[PDB]
RNA sequence: UUAGGGUUCGAUUCCGGAGAGGGAGCCUGAGAAAUAGCUACCACUUCUACGGAGGGCAGCAGGCGCGCAAAUUGCCCAAUGUCAAAAAAAAAAGAUGAGGCAGCGAAAAGAAAUAGAGCCGACAGUGCUUUUGCAUUGUCGUUUUCAAUGGGGGAUAUUUAAACCCAUCCAAAAUCGAGUAACAAUUGGAGGACAAGUCUGGUGCCAGCACCCGCGGUAAUUCCAGCUCCAAAAGCGUAUAUUAAUGC
């Protein structure tokens, strides 16, 4: 009784559970990004339905339409912004020409990789969890952040790492006790 | 100590089941007894019992 | 080793109240390099010093917040003038928290079934 | 006998026999074959198999080879029963019968007087030993002498 | 046909209103007797007494035997035939023993090869019997 | 026989499992199959080369 | 729940109404047909020195019965309100099962671990090939090497009404700790519908499986078990109801 704290849910499953071409393509990116599990593939999907779902409602309306004009601007800046898209878009069709992949390589675990700040993929979800990245000043042990276009030069390492500054080890310093 | 060499040359592991035989020839006992489910119970030595909801009352 | 643990402090939207007669902010920290956090007796220090306060008994200051990750921390402070000021304007449990508090009375329970009884009687 | 009740046959040897294990200690029993003492055993095994099955029982041979293999078939089928990852109900031999090894995971085992002896007094079979509860060897009139 | 006016709704209405008693789903949804009937009166379980245990025969195309039983609803006090589910496990069953008894997988209809049954068994006595068939426990004496 | 219930299974040798290595989990497990199947074979499931594969043993 | 048109549910946080064992009648008051007010009857029930006097949880805890089925006979007025002769303070603490804070709680919802980075060995592929190899990629192994971190253990402490959880840290001169990482994931499946075995034992129309079609009579792709493989994963089956599938 008397809390009117919200929940909803992200994830749904897709309908008709044992398809070849489905498993295909959900398994390939499964281990290409090192996703987790398939609640993670669905989870995207999700974003990327609504999203395109509200842009195709909006590019129906006559042009210079309440709705479209407001609605509409907001939209594609903040598919500029988490860099979906270039700033060279504007049509409200390019919304609607997004796939599963534009999301996937901007969460935090993909971005790792490509600064080369980690070897391998798997590595680079252990590496951020563990408690050795910023994205500002700021510690981020969650691989699923997505990062903005804006956010992306300052990544770096966190100095509390022992691969930056300070307190070195966990391996180091046992050994240095027992001696 | 040949148990230990023995051991090591068999883990190369050809082929493949001898552990069968010796349970397969333990249930070539005749058309008697009676298999009772004596099948997992276990548990540490410690045990407790209580009435508790509790009480009736009066 | 090449650290030095310290603490810096600041304060961020600053009243003045006239009306109860303190000063009254949000405090903020830094403490690089500090094992854990920051215990109250450092930081109530630090303000008085800063702003020049007769005593350390005046302020007072209240909730923290510690942030993931790092170390950075905030809290409500306050800066009373005068040491009856505190006592008076304040609360019960933030006078208990630097021991001026009021020894306790009983438990709910006793004096709830007590005054019960004594609606019976005459007398 | 009147009673029938946790035991089926018993009749006197039972009744009198029982008390003593169900506090547990020595002794021995001089009664040639009629009782079928298969009884002594299975309740034995009820024992450490119910409750905490941790503890191995043992029964050894008078001498290897045939009534080996018969009693290990007869146990197996007082009920084979679940555990975790190995565990395993019945380990026997030697030999004649089952043969050699099969020597570690177990409740309940089933070998000679030259292999229980090894297992006993070496120094890193000592594991076992304290956990052996309780043992039990048959037919030492006319087989010792 | 129908009408097709612009003041036509009456007609419309009405008309519907007699043809979803022609559906057949519609009226065991909409019908208050459908539950009175049933068992165990729309409720997804109920408990009950065993009485005896009985063998029942199969339709043709297949011929074995099946294990069932017989049991007593105690809110009700009606009677009703039941199954046992999984090799072997009828001796998990006792009779005078309280029982939770299921539906078997479809509403009130029965599961081939097997007349006039169309209802599954779960517990018996406050444990599971895929709790004694895929034996994790073992049954209880009370 | 109806005077005999429960027949097939006691009837069965009690094999009872072997000792296994424990296995991947969570990111690792897909991490595994991946390898398995998009790389080392390069004729790889689609009916040239099965999920599971069993070697001939029988006449049936 | 859904393209749309619709179908279905709404006891239950907010708003309105009615009720306080069943019925009726009434007093006080600005306001009540008030039941932690009164009077009478009916049903039920308590104490008694038998002369009498009482009771009403569909308030909070907790029982009993019932049923397929639902929590502590906790802590507190600190927060948020109401009542009042009332600010706090002066030795000088108004009440509050409203309400808050904990306990139990895989109803439901979000984030997220159960390993990562390398040597040799071994296989597979590749280019340059004289096919002698060389370069070179991927994969698998031999209990071999390195680094890092949580679960957890503990505080100068912080949190809180007081405690707990979360957050921070393992010295600032000065404070622990993974290798089989035993600190070891499960629940349903593999003839078709529908992703995945022409494998090996056992049974022989029996035992059982099977929502449906079907399987079992000695070569059982379906049963009972091993081994291997597939789907979802800290979750996964089963029943019942309801919506979509249904232009049935």
């Amino acid at each position: 009784m008397r809390n009117y704290n919200n929940f909803n849910r992200v994830w749904k499953a897709p309908r008709r559970p044992f398809e070849k071409e489905r498993l295909d393509r959900e398994m390939k990116l499964c281990g290409q990004y090192g996703l987790r599990c398939k609640r993670e593939i669905w989870r995207v999907n999700m974003t990327l339905s609504k999203m395109r779902r509200t842009a195709r409602l909006l590019l129906t309306l006559p042009e210079n339409h309440p709705r479209r004009q407001l609605e509409g601007s907001a939209i594609m800046r903040r598919c500029h912004d988490y860099g979906f898209l270039e700033e060279e878009k504007d049509k409200l069709d390019y919304v609607l020409s997004l796939t599963v992949p534009d999301i996937l390589e901007r969460r935090l675990q993909t971005v790792v990789f490509k600064h080369g700040l980690a070897k391998s993929v798997h590595h680079a979800r252990v590496l951020i969890l563990q408690r050795h990245i910023a994205v500002a000043k700021q510690i981020v042990t969650i691989p699923s952040f997505i990062v903005r276009v804006s956010s992306e030069h300052h990544i770096a390492f966190a100095d509390a790492s022992p691969f930056g500054n300070g307190r070195p080890g966990r391996v180091k310093r046992v050994k240095r006790k027992a001696a | 100590s040949d148990d230990d060499a023995g051991g090591n040359s068999a883990n190369n592991k050809t082929a493949g089941a001898k552990k069968v035989n010796k349970e397969h020839a333990g249930q070539r006992n005749k058309k008697e007894r009676s298999k009772e489910d004596e099948i997992r119970e276990r548990s540490n030595v410690i045990a407790a019992t209580a009435t508790v909801a509790e009480w009736h009352k009066q | 080793q090449k650290k030095k643990a310290e603490v810096t402090v600041r304060t961020s939207q600053f009243k003045v109240n006239k009306l109860l007669n303190r000063k009254q902010f949000i405090v903020e920290v830094n403490h690089p390099g500090w094992c854990g956090t920051v215990p109250a007796k450092l930081i109530r220090s630090r303000l008085a010093s800063l702003y020049k306060v007769a005593d350390e008994n005046q302020i007072s200051v209240f909730g923290f917040k510690t942030k993931f990750g790092g170390g950075k921390t905030t809290g409500f402070g306050l800066i009373y003038d005068d040491l009856a000021a505190l006592k008076r304007i304040e609360p019960n449990y933030r006078k208990a928290r630097l021991g001026m508090g009021k020894k306790k009375q009983p438990a709910r329970k006793s004096v709830k079934e007590r005054r019960n009884r004594n609606k019976k009687i005459r007398g | 006998e009147h009673d029938y009740r946790v035991a089926f046959n018993p009749d006197n040897w039972q009744r009198e026999l029982l008390d003593i294990v169900d506090g547990r200690g020595s002794a021995v029993v001089c009664a040639p074959t009629s009782a079928g003492k298969t009884f002594i055993s299975y309740y034995c095994m009820y024992k450490a198999l119910r409750r905490t099955n941790k503890k191995v029982v043992v029964y050894l041979a008078p001498a290897r080879a045939l009534i080996n293999q018969a009693v290990a078939d007869v146990c197996a089928r007082y009920g084979s029963k679940k555990y975790k990852n190995p565990g395993r109900y019945i380990y026997g031999a030697l030999g004649g019968a089952d043969y050699h090894q099969f020597h570690d995971s177990c409740q309940v085992l089933l070998t000679v007087p030259e292999t229980f002896e090894t297992m006993l007094l070496s120094p890193k079979y000592t594991d076992w030993v304290e956990l052996i509860d309780y043992v039990i060897l048959d037919e030492i009139h006319s087989m010792e002498s | 046909t129908k009408a097709n006016g612009q003041h036509a709704a009456r007609k419309l209405v009405r008309l519907r209103r007699k043809n979803r008693w022609a559906d057949k789903g519609w009226k065991k949804s909409h019908t208050f007797v459908a539950q009175k009937a049933n068992p165990f009166g729309g409720s997804s379980h109920a408990k009950g007494i065993v009485l005896e245990k009985i063998g029942v025969g199969a339709k043709q195309p297949n011929s074995a035997i099946r294990k069932c039983v017989r049991v007593q609803l105690i809110k009700n006090d009606k009677k009703i035939i039941a199954f046992v589910p999984n090799d072997g496990c009828l001796h998990f069953i006792e009779e005078n023993d309280e029982v939770l008894v299921s539906g078997f997988g479809r509403s009130g209809h029965a599961v081939g090869d097997i007349p006039g049954v169309r209802f599954k068994i779960v517990k018996v006595s406050n444990v599971g019997l895929y709790a004694l068939y895929r034996q994790k426990k073992e049954k209880p004496r009370n | 026989s109806l005077a005999r219930a429960g027949k097939v299974k006691n009837q069965t040798p009690k094999v009872a499992k072997q000792e296994k290595k424990k296995q991947p989990r969570g990111r690792a497990f897909k991490r595994l199959k991946y390898t398995q199947r998009y790389l080392a074979k390069t004729l790889k499931p689609g009916e040239k080369l099965h999920m599971n594969k069993q070697p001939p043993g029988k006449a049936g």
